[PDB]
């Protein structure tokens, strides 16, 4: 009995599994396979450049 | 651990997610549906209006309308409904506890930013909210600080060049040629095959057809000759009612309106010519980098063969000594949100947030002071 | 307009199913009840 | 034939059972109500269907309820005199402008359960 | 409120059913006929009975002429309808009409005067505190228990198809066909002539109806069954008349209900019931059709023929595209389904808001029924 093992209405964040489009099913898996947001933050050389660029663009204007 | 929220809005798609996450938590169309048929069944579930993913399920009994067209909102109440559904039903988080990050088109009227800020502080009691440019965030998601970016959504197409983290306001080019107009053109050219689609649900069906069975031709006349002289370029779509249609010749005809707007009769030039003109408006010294870094963004640029045709059309107008290359990330649909998820995560960005208390003495114009 | 004129709005669909199931269950138990007294 | 058998099962079990329970309860209650008023004179009925056939007790009950003098019953023990005795009470009810529908003397004499119960119910609705 | 239960009255052309709310089965089921004597009355002292109505009108049908107050779902004679309602309320249920509200059913596409006169009769004479009028095919979906589906209701007076998706009914896709078991009884009475049997009086029509209800079925293939009936005598069956005579129906058994699928046997230009259901499906929008294909619901006493569901499924499958899955839902209790739905509708706590009060009728006349109900 898999059907007794779990219930669709017990967990809403398991209920999200049923109502997915197939291309939406790939987009999440591929995008957390890539981990781009983790890559940008973990890599320093681009990171402090972005840091200081935002800070000193605030410094003179906007 | 209070974390910021990134909410990306575009005409036809709303995404939302916590800052610092790889994936947005919620993705759903920006649709509002109201019942059209006489509802007679006492005691069962009826509602005044359906919104989001639930509204798309019941397309048969609903009239579906979009609150945003061409990047400009038409009815603010529907926008409030979508924002409330995003904050409460999708993420189940209080809007007044976490800061929220918002995006918009670069060129837009004055009143949009002010009304958006007023609604976001007054209705939801957001402690801090910031407005950012979509295409700039897409370039940050690509991870280069320089280059010219092309973001083409379902509302409007725009190319902006960014050099050293600054987007030049004079060189920004905007063209009102989007995917919804392509859907209308595809419906008009499917009329002549014998299949007729008129209602809004049939427009969504035509949009799904366009997403599944469209591609960009490398040579337009040669592909017309091949499609006229043979039946190889024919695919069959299977309708939700069981009917089967043959898309046939039209597959490369609908996206080609992106390059030649004379099919739609628009006065403006093609998208590649728009990108070339935007590059021409910049200074000479940076033009090399503008020809060296070009990324594609938006769901409209997911047609197969868009990169090769774009590169060829840019190389045709470019000088012979210039080197042309086109960068197309596979996740170009959700690049903008990813950039937002970068921008809220920085340690220098906490001072960039708009203060709730400062808005009290400033007012709705405060964003024009700070952004 | 007025598409929802004949019905009230914001009603739980579960209650109708529960009462239908109750009427269904009355057959299985086949309890015999007299009519309401005048 | 299987679903036909199931439908015959349904309309043999439930439709019969509910109606029989309701008519048994109504029969007991109507018997008590008639016995309460018929006890002023020395008269008592054990079965509602059987003792009301001859038409004498209906005349006695209507005489007790109404308060005036109905014509005395036809002196007989046949079926025709029985029909006459029931028809006298029905005509006296036709005086009081009480509305009776599908009611005849032969229906009471033969002993149809539903029509006798309806006659008693109509009398109760009038004379209470 | 709790002990008081509104009466539920299903009122078709053929038979009338009545009971209390919250009950699984109706208390009183009886035919809707009003009979009157025609011969001499010579025995003095038997009493005078002007009209016979209901089941005991059927028992003495030998000396009576029988009239139907409802023809094609329309109340042609209203006095006989008052007789039927009075016999239902007093003799059958033994309830005072002032005590409980009344729920009524009717056909989808009917003249407005029928509804107005129903409201006027149930307020002015029986003096009811509240009353509601509903559609039979909507109540069939309540009895089925599903939110979406297409209901094909075929009674004694009229056949009609309504589609409902997510509790929303489409008025433009509702279809009405004047082809029911009444015309099938007339057709059987016509085709029984060629075997030598003649039925002409109104009393013999009930015998023909009984013959139809006992010895009829729907062939899955018409031409093959006709060839089988011509080749052999295994299809023949015997019926016994009330006077002891024996008749043999033989070939006619699958020819009487076949007029439902081919109306050209009756001279009608209309389409069959399967084509009517298919056309009602394709009159709806594109998206819901799949769901309307999966929840076809049969109802009414006319759909009690053996083998009706298999033939209907085969015809719909032949008409529909092959990639869709076609199933026909026919409960064994589909004769009473409408009434059950009424009880389910009558016992809801929400529906207590939707009753038509007597004060509203007093303010608005008999025109209040169109603004409420459906
Ligand atoms: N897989 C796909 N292939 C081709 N076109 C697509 C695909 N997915 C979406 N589109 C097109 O892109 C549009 C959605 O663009 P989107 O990225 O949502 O714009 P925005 O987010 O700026 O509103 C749709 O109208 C559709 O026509
Ligand atoms: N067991 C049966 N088999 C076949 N046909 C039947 C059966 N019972 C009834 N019918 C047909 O249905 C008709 C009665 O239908 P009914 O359910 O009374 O309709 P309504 O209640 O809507 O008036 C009869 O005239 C007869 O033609």
């Amino acid at each position: 009995e898999r059907y007794f093992d779990r219930v669709d209405e017990n967990n809403p964040e398991y209920l999200r599994e049923r109502n997915m489009a197939p291309d939406l099913r790939q987009d999440f898996n591929m995008m957390e396979q890539k981990k781009r947001v983790s890559m940008i933050l973990q890599s320093p050389a681009f990171c402090e450049e972005l840091e200081s660029m935002i800070q000193e663009q605030f410094k003179k204007g906007k | 651990d209070i974390a910021a929220l990134v909410v990306d809005n575009g005409s036809g798609m709303c995404k939302a997610g916590f800052a610092g996450d790889d994936a947005p938590r919620a993705v759903f169309p920006s649709i509002v549906g109201r019942p059209r048929h006489q509802g007679v069944m006492v005691g069962m579930g009826q509602k005044d209006s359906y919104v989001g993913d639930e509204a798309q399920s019941k397309r048969g009994i609903l009239t579906l309308k979009y609150p945003i067209e061409h990047g400009i909102v038409t009815n603010w109440d529907d926008m409030e409904k979508i924002w409330h559904h995003t904050f409460y039903n999708e993420l189940r988080v209080a809007p007044e506890e976490h800061p929220v990050l918002l995006t918009e088109a670069p060129l837009n009227p004055k009143a949009n930013r002010e009304k958006m800020t007023q609604i976001m502080f007054e209705t939801f009691n957001t402690p801090a909210m910031y407005v950012a440019i979509q295409a700039v965030l897409s370039l940050y998601a690509s991870g280069r600080t320089t280059g010219i970016v092309m973001d083409s959504g379902d509302g409007v197409t725009h190319t902006v060049p960014i050099y050293e983290g600054y987007a030049l306001p004079h060189a920004i080019l905007r063209l009102d040629l989007a995917g919804r107009d392509l859907t209308d053109y595809l419906m008009k050219i499917l009329t002549e095959r014998g299949y007729s689609f008129t209602t809004t649900a049939e427009r969504e069906i035509v949009r799904d057809i366009k997403e599944k069975l469209c591609y960009v031709a490398l040579d337009f006349e040669q592909e017309m000759a091949t499609a006229a002289s043979s039946s190889s370029l024919e695919k069959s779509y299977e309708l939700p009612d069981g009917q089967v249609i043959t898309i046939g010749n039209e597959r490369f005809r609908c996206p080609e309106a992106l390059f030649q707007p004379s099919f739609l009769g628009m006065e403006s030039c093609g998208i590649h010519e728009t990108t070339f003109n935007s590059i021409m408006k910049c200074d000479v010294d940076i033009r090399k980098d503008l020809y060296a870094n070009t990324v594609l963004s938006g769901g409209t640029t997911m047609y197969p063969g868009i990169a090769d045709r774009m590169q060829k059309e840019i190389t045709a107008l470019a000088p012979s000594t210039m080197k042309i290359k086109i960068i197309a990330p596979p996740e170009r649909k959700y690049s903008v949100w990813i950039g937002g998820s970068i921008l809220a995560s920085l340690s220098t960005f906490q001072q960039m947030w708009i203060s709730k208390q400062e808005y009290d003495e400033s007012g709705p114009s405060i964003v024009h002071r700070k952004c | 307009a007025v598409p929802n004129l004949f019905v009230p709005l914001n009603t739980n669909p579960k209650e109708v199913q529960e009462m239908r199931n109750k009427i269904r269950e009355q057959n299985l138990q086949d309890i015999k009840t007299a009519g309401p007294q005048s | 034939d299987n679903d036909n058998s199931s439908a015959r099962l349904f309309e043999r079990s439930r439709i019969k059972a509910l109606a029989d329970e309701r008519e048994v309860v109504q029969k007991k209650t109507f018997t008590k109500w008639v016995n309460s008023h018929l006890a002023r004179v020395s008269c008592r009925i054990t079965d509602l269907y059987k003792d009301l056939r001859d038409g004498r007790m209906l005349i006695k009950l209507l005489e007790v309820l109404s308060g005036e003098m109905l014509p005395k019953p036809t002196k007989g023990k046949m079926r025709i005199h029985c029909l006459e005795n029931v028809d006298k009470a029905l005509q006296f009810l036709k005086e009081q402008r009480v509305h009776l529908e599908n009611m005849g003397s032969h229906d009471i004499v033969d002993g149809n359960h539903r029509l006798v119960l309806g006659l008693i119910w109509t009398i109760i609705l009038r004379f209470q």
